[PDB]
């Protein structure tokens, strides 16, 4: 498979690669950062039966509205 | 690109030349005495800005660059109307926009003589009295109006602030129609400097930016932009006169925007109620009808001063 | 008719599509198969707006007015009474506006020009593809899009920008406004020195480059050159649409807040939080 | 230009760290799976 | 007095009677190059009537 | 990451309401759950007990036992009755050394002032209706507490202040109307608050092609102007006098009673809680006859 | 009178006493909107106009601590609705300033 | 197949690779945002406990 | 440039890696289908 | 592996780590001093057990 | 352009100051996890 590297600059390429594992490497963290149950520089030392977990449905009062009437 | 020539002796015979064309000399950039007295008095008013904006944060230092664009050098209370105001409330802003307006006129007359200087027509100072002109009617409306109140704050969100709240009361400046032919002149001057920048960078190749040239000396590269205006849409300038286009939309832009300003408050108080009488506004379905107990119900007052104690309601 | 001298340029050659089929002139305007398409779109178009005008209140100018349908169509075409005609109308815009865009490379093509002005006119093109499609897809329904009205899209412009208090807040329309003004500032300009230099005081030399050169100088500190100013020029207006593109499409899909208050990180940078 | 000596050798180098890296990322994860499992 | 006339009006029209001028002005301006056109029917001056050709003069050097 | 937007004007206006669709449901959900539950009722016979009672005269003896339940779980924490009482002496307004049970004086105030929204401002709270839990949230001090400041300040507008207009009735000029641009900049920074103190933008209330148009405008424009005159009711009735009851920790810096505005009840929401009805379940409070046709318990 | 006469044996409408085949309905532009007349009809649905402002006979000044450093009117809610910093906020009044004899 | 003489190898295979990544972060995103497959909150709930749309 | 000998060993590679990931693919999605469905 | 430094050049590389440690150091000391469990600057001296913590789940 | 013999001395030196500054970088953390754990 190494006639890859005729084809492509080899010298280019780890150029791309390490920008592309760095980019996508930042993105997950800070995908996890934000979420509730890996924002772990605030709760990292909760027990994994702590964590936040998402809720298996949100819930109401009946006359309440999350939005205003509209049309 | 990328092949640049480096001329160590003078060009105009990198460098530049010292020497005259005429009356004009070559070389400094160009103050004579109108310059310098410009400088002076421009420099005095930004001073005077920037000093009582630095002042309103209780000269902190940090808060003056953090809070930079919300600071202000505001114009006089609503009741001095043209009187003169005490310096701390509006006394400054007077003399800053005095010196600003000076400054302005003084670099107008630096502009004019250079332009004579280089044995020119006077076509750029004209295109510079159209925005001073505008300028003005930020001190002529409020002298119309009766009240230095009225006046445009100097601050970066501050006098954003005038602007939209200068629309608010006198309901609408959409419906002002040489605000909307100001606007039709500012987009028309984006459209026409796009098409001609364009159409030069496409006959460039061909020698099209040595416009003086082609002005004076037809070549192909003028027959070509000709053409391609005339077979896209019909009709086309010259060489000469696309810039003649350029020059009537830019100069439109204030000079009616001026017209527009000076109108409001004086003729006309709300728009929205002169574009009803003349047709302008377009009908909608009532959102709301108000019962004849509403509509006195609901009219509410005009705002006045605000309360200069503090009460107590002992009861 | 033809100019003087335009009969020698008028040869077959550099259209995209049609081949020699449409490529022919109706008195000045050359044709081609995007001209076609061109005024197939702008008489649909047109007579649609003309029928909407009709079943509207009124037949004065100013206050014809199609508007979208109810957010409540989503990505449907509504009925055409209710704002299905707005997007018929719509798509016929967009068909025009294309059309006009690459009929333009044709002629280009045929003058042996670059293609700098098809390009520069796609900056307006993503400025109203942002209006009507971009932003009314990114918030789900197309009713998003501005109505057909002289002045009742100033009244849309209106109520957008008090959708988030202060519009003149929002940072890309700062940096936008500022392209606007710089524009118009550098054409009196470019436009004053060549009319200078070409129309002197009466008995007086034609002008020269240098002469424009040393009183342009004269007026920002440095030397800009004759490409120089038609590249700025291109590059502020055309950057003035662009920006003008993103400022709105980042109001809703990306920011629904007051504008004043996304300058809260301004604040608290911790050099001073 | 690229020779077939370069290229076989420097695709050694390739998949030799590739592999390594994501033998490191492997553990990361069983580290990561053994403090707060998101299955 | 005068209900509907008012100054705003006035001052439109006074406009728009100067900016029809200056099109005028500047469609004269656009033809003092290619014209009059060629036509198979003889020669077209379109409207309004073309400016003339402008004639330079060159700052003397002799 | 999505928008939520709901229509609130004719089509092609852009009348319309934005709403990031994550923050609110964590915005909505921070409500719900919170959210305190109420104790069912009673009808009971017989005469009052009481000693010291002076507002909730007219109530069975299980509904005021049933409201004093909820009061402590509105302001104090579900069984808190020691906030408020001396719990070896419910009808004292006094503590045993003498000094006054100042909690209590401001409760039966409250009590007042909640039955004066319901009765007198049923024009902005219709059969929603307010109780403890609006303002306090489950605890002692509510959102939006204001104190004065400068002369400026615009929340005096909910106070002494009156009038906000600044636009002309008219085509022409005219010495009915003598505004300053200033004024408009000062209408335009009150908006603004009430904006955010709903979670609102302009066009709720407005259509902005023409600020001053009521018949333009939402019908929520007039619900609004009565929140203007009800808060200054509020204000100046009960809140304000209550400056020689508290302790001064309470007061401003000028010695002032805070003070409610908008977003107290609001608190970012388009109508408070979300528009929970809680209001109807509690006689005690309603000031009314009738709560949406359900008669008054009388004893 | 919104709708026409029915005709009670068929169940047709009649338009100006005569018969009409299909269902009647009453015409209208979009939306029912309908061109605004002139200005009175338009203020004729609005509110009446505003009461005249109440303005005070004197002005007293403040106490000096109660004085803005910043005069910009909107600045209450542009800037001070989201910044809370301490310095900041004590920057916003005047300090205190009292004749040296009164110390 | 002879479909690499039409087209250049080199061009493809960078065309797919990144067709491939769009698609690939497209259908993460769409699940990511769902309420069903927002799996970095809701991941460790069991099936029969993770929601579902409307009947 | 290209030949047909290229295209041919190009090729075969191409299908290899086509069933690779379509192989890896394959078991994500049923590792996925065995935690939660979606039909 | 010092081959490695014939295809690139020290000169350059050298620069852009530098540049990568300095951005990356400085953009996670100001996310921690962001945070409330690591202010350090203001809550430094409190013990661990003292410091701030996330919200927890309530599963109820 | 550089020899061997230079690219042998510097590949020495960074990699010792990569390993000097890991082993910084290290008792930083573990002074920091003994101050404030973060799991
Ligand atoms: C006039 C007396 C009173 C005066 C006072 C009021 C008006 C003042 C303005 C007067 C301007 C001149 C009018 C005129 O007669 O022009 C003849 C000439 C044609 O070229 P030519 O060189 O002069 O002649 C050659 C031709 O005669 C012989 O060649 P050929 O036989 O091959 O030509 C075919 C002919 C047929 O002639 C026509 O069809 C004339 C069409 C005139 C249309 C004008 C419409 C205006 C109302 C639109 C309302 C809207 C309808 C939708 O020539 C053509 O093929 C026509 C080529 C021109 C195509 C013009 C396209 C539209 C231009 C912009 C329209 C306005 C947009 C706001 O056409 C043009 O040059 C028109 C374009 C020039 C003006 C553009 C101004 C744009 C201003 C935009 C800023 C607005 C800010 C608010
Ligand atoms: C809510 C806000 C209101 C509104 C309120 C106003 C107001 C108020 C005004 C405008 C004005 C203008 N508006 Mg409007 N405007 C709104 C909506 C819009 C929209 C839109 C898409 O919605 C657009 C495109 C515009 C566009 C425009 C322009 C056409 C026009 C300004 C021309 C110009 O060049 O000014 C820029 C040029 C100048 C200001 C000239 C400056 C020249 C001087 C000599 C420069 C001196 C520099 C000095 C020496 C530097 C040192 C200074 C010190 C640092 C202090 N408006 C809405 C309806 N608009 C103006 C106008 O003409 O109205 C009729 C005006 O006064
Ligand atoms: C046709 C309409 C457009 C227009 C045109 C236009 N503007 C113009 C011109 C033209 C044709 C000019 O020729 C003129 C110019 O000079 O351009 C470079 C100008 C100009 N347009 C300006 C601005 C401007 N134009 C604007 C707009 C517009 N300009 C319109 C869009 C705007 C907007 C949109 O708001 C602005 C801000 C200026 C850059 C310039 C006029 C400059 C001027 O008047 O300066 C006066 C002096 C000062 C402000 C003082 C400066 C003080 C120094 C910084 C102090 C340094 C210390 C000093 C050395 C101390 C003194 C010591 C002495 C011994 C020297
Ligand atoms: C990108 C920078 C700026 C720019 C540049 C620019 N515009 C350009 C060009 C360039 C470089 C051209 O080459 C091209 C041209 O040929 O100019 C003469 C053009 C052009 N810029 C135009 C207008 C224009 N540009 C604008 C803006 C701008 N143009 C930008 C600010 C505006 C604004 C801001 O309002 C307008 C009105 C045209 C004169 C022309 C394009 C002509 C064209 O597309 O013709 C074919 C279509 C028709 C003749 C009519 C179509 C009718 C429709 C089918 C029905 C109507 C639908 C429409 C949405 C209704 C809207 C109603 C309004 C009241 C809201
Ligand atoms: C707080 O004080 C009020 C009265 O100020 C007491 O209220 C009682 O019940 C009311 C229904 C009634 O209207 C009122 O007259 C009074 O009878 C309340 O119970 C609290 O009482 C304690 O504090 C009393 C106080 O006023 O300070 C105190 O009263 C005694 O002492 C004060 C001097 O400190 C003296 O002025 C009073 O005359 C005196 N009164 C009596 C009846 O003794 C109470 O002392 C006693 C024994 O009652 C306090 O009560 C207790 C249990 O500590
Ligand atoms: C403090 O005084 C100022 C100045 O009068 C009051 O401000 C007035 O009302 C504001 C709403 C308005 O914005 C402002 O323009 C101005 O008109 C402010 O509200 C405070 O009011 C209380 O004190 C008033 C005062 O001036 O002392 C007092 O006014 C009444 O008494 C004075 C004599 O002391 C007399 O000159 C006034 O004409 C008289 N006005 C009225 C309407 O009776 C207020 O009393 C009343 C009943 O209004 C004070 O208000 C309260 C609740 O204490
Ligand atoms: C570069 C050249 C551009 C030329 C075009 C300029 C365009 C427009 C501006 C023209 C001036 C506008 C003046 C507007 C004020 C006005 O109309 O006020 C009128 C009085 O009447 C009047 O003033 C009558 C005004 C008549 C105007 C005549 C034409 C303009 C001549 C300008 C010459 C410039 C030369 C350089 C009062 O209005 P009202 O509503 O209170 O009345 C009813 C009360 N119940
Ligand atoms: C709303 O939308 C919703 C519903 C959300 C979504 C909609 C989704 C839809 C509609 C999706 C459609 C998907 C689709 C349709 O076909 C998808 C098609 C996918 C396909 C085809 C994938 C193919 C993958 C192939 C791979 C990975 C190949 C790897 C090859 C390798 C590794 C070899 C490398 C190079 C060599 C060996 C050369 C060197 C040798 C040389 C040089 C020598 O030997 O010389
Ligand atoms: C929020 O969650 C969302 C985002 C939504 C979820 C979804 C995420 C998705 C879709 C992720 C996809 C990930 C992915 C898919 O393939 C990821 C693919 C990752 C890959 C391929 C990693 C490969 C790494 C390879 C490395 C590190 C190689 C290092 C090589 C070294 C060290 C050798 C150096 C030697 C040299 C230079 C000497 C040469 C010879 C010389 C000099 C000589 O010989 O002279
Ligand atoms: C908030 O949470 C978020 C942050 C979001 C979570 C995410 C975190 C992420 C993604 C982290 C990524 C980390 C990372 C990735 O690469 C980290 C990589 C770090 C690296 C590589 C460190 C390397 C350091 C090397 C150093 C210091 C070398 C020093 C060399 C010296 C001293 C030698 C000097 C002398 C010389 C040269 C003499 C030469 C001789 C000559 C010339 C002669 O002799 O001639
Ligand atoms: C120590 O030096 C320091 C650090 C302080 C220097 C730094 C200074 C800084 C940072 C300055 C910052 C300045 C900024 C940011 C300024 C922003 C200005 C803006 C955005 C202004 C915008 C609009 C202003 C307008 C339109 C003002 C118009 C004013 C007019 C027309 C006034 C005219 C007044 C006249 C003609 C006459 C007055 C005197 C009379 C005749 C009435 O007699 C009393
Ligand atoms: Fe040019």
């Amino acid at each position: 498979m190494h006639r890859i590297w005729l084809m492509y600059d080899p010298r280019r390429v780890m150029v791309a690669l390490v920008g592309f594992l760095a980019v996508l490497a930042l993105v997950i963290h800070f995908v996890l950062l934000s979420s509730q149950r890996y924002s772990w520089i605030e709760n990292g030392t909760l027990g994994a039966d702590q964590a936040p977990v998402g809720a298996s449905a949100p819930a109401a009062a009946a006359e309440m509205s999350p939005l205003p009437p509209g049309r | 690109t990328r092949v640049q020539v480096r001329t160590v002796p003078e060009p105009g015979i990198f460098s530049y030349l010292a020497g005259k064309f005429g009356d004009a000399q070559i070389g400094p950039i160009y103050l004579g005495w109108a310059g310098v007295l410009s400088l002076i008095f421009g420099f005095i008013a930004i001073e005077i800005i920037g000093l009582n904006m630095w002042a309103s944060v209780g000269w902190d230092p940090v808060e003056f660059i953090r809070q930079l664009p919300w600071l202000a050098l505001e114009p006089p209370p609503p009741q001095y109307g043209l009187r003169v105001p005490p310096l701390n409330q509006g006394g400054w802003y007077l003399m800053a926009g005095f010196f600003l307006t000076v400054s302005i006129i003084l670099w107008w007359i630096r502009i004019y003589r250079r332009a004579r200087a280089l044995q020119m027509g006077s076509h750029l100072p004209w295109a510079f009295a159209s925005a001073i002109f505008l300028y003005s009617t930020f001190f002529f409306q409020p002298l119309l109006v009766g009240s230095w109140s009225e006046m445009v704050p100097f601050g970066i969100f501050p006098h954003l602030d005038w602007t939209s709240a200068f629309s608010i009361r006198y309901g609408n400046l959409y419906y002002n129609p040489f605000h909307a032919l100001s606007i039709a002149f500012l987009y028309g001057s984006a459209v026409l400097f796009a098409m001609h920048g364009a159409t030069i960078l496409a006959v460039a190749r061909m020698g099209g930016e040595r416009e003086i040239e082609q002005i004076t000396d037809r070549g192909t590269a003028a027959e070509r932009s000709m053409l391609f205006w005339r077979w896209c849409m019909g009709f086309n300038a010259t060489m000469e006169s696309i810039h003649r286009w350029a020059w009537w939309f830019a100069v439109l832009t204030t000079f009616t925007g001026g017209i527009g300003i000076l109108l409001t408050g004086t003729v006309v108080d709300n728009w929205y109620l002169w574009g009803v009488k003349h047709g302008l506004v377009a009908p909608y379905p009532a959102q709301n009808q108000l019962t004849p107990e509403q509509q006195d119900l609901l009219r509410g007052r005009y705002q006045g001063t605000a309360p200069d104690s503090f009460p107590s309601y002992v009861v | 008719a033809m100019l003087s001298f335009e009969k020698k340029y008028r040869v077959r050659g550099g259209t995209l599509i049609g081949g020699d089929l449409f490529d022919f002139w109706f008195g000045p305007f050359y044709v081609g198969f995007f001209g076609v398409t061109t005024i197939f779109f702008v008489t649909l178009g047109t007579l649609l707006c003309v029928w909407g005008a009709a079943m509207g209140p009124t037949w004065n100018l100013w206050q014809i007015n199609i508007a979208p349908p109810d957010l409540k169509y989503g990505l449907g075409l509504a009925p055409l009474r209710e704002g299905g005609l707005w997007q018929i109308i719509t798509l016929c815009a967009l068909g025009a506006f294309g059309s006009w865009a690459l009929r333009q490379a044709e002629i280009a093509r045929k003058l042996g020009m670059g293609m700098h002005i098809p390009w520069a006119y796609g900056g307006a093109i993503l400025a109203y593809t942002t209006l009507v499609v971009i932003r009314p897809f990114l918030l789900g329904a197309w009713g998003h899009g501005f109505p057909y009205g002289i002045f009742s899209h100033l009244d849309w412009v209106s109520n957008v920008g008090y959708q988030y208090l202060h519009f003149h807040y929002n940072p890309a329309h700062m940096i936008a406004v500022t392209f606007f003004f710089t524009n118009c500032l550098a054409l009196a300009m470019h436009g004053s020195l060549i009319l200078s230099v070409t129309n002197p005081p009466k008995g007086t030399p034609t002008g020269t480059s240098e002469q424009e050169n040393v009183f342009f100088r004269d007026l920002l500190g440095y030397s800009i050159g004759a490409i120089g100013i038609h590249r700025l020029g291109l590059f502020l207006a055309v950057g003035a649409a662009v920006w003008s593109a993103i400022c709105i499409v980042i109001s809703g899909p990306f920011w629904t807040q007051g504008w004043p208050e996304w300058w809260n990180w301004w604040l608290n940078l911790p050099i001073w939080k | 230009g690229m020779t077939e000596e370069e290229a076989r050798r420097f695709h050694g180098y390739m998949v030799t760290g590739t592999l390594g890296y994501v033998v490191v990322a492997s553990v990361a994860h069983f580290l990561a799976w053994s403090w707060r499992p998101w299955f | 007095m005068m209900e509907y006339i008012d100054g705003a009006q006035i001052a439109l029209y006074a406009f728009w009677l100067f900016f029809f001028g200056l099109i005028i002005y500047l469609r004269r301006e656009d033809k003092r190059e290619g014209y009059p056109l060629e036509s198979p029917q003889g020669p077209r001056d379109g409207w309004p009537k073309g400016a003339p050709k402008k004639t330079y003069v060159h700052r003397d050097h002799g | 990451a999505a928008t939520d937007t709901v229509q609130v004007g004719y089509r092609g206006t852009a009348m319309e309401q934005n709403y990031d669709h994550g923050d609110l449901k964590t915005k909505f959900a921070q409500v719900k759950l919170p959210q305190s539950p109420p104790p069912a009722g009673e009808s009971p016979p017989g005469p009052l007990p009481w000693k010291n009672v002076q507002v909730l005269n007219d109530i069975s003896i299980a509904e005021f036992n049933r409201t004093m339940i909820a009061m402590s779980t509105w302001v104090a924490g579900t069984g808190n009755c020691a906030y408020c009482h001396n719990v070896a002496a419910f009808q004292d307004d006094t503590l045993p050394n003498g000094k006054p049970l100042y909690t209590k004086i401001v409760a039966r105030r409250m009590l007042q002032m909640t039955r004066n929204i319901n009765g007198n401002y049923s024009q902005h709270v219709k059969n929603t209706g307010v109780t403890c839990y609006t303002c306090h949230m489950g605890k002692p001090l509510p959102n939006g507490l204001w104190f004065y400041s400068s002369q400026t300040d615009y929340l005096r507008h909910y106070l002494d202040r009156d009038g906000a207009r600044v636009i002309t009735q008219g085509v022409a000029p005219s010495n009915a109307n003598r505004s300053s641009t200033k004024q408009a900049e000062w209408t335009y920074a009150l908006m603004i608050s009430q904006s955010r103190s709903l979670g609102v933008n302009c066009t709720y209330c407005h259509n902005t092609r023409q600020f001053a148009s009521w018949r333009e405008a939402p019908p929520a424009r007039v619900t609004a102007y009565h929140g203007i005159l009800m808060l200054r009711d509020v204000n100046q009735n009960y809140l304000a006098p209550l400056q020689p009851v508290y302790p001064a920790v309470r007061l401003g810096a000028m010695g002032d009673a805070p003070k409610a505005q908008c977003v107290t009840c609001h608190n970012g929401a388009y109508k408070p809680l979300y528009g929970a009805q809680m209001a109807k379940d509690f006689p005690a409070m309603w000031g009314r006859a009738d709560w949406n046709g359900v008669p008054f318990p009388g004893i | 009178p919104t709708a026409w006469p029915v005709d009670p044996t068929t169940g047709q409408t009649l338009i100006n006493g005569r018969p009409v085949v299909g269902r009647v309905f009453i015409m209208r532009k979009t939306d029912g909107t309908v061109k605004y007349p002139n200005v009175a009809d338009v203020v004729a649905h609005e509110a009446l106009a505003p009461l005249p402002p109440v303005v005070g006979s004197s002005y007293q000044q403040a106490p000096i601590t109660n004085q803005r450093r910043m005069r910009g009117i909107m600045i209450q809610s542009t800037l001070w609705d989201m910044d809370r910093k301490r310095s900041a906020t004590r920057q916003r009044y005047y300090p205190a300033s009292t004749p040296a004899n009164q110390l």
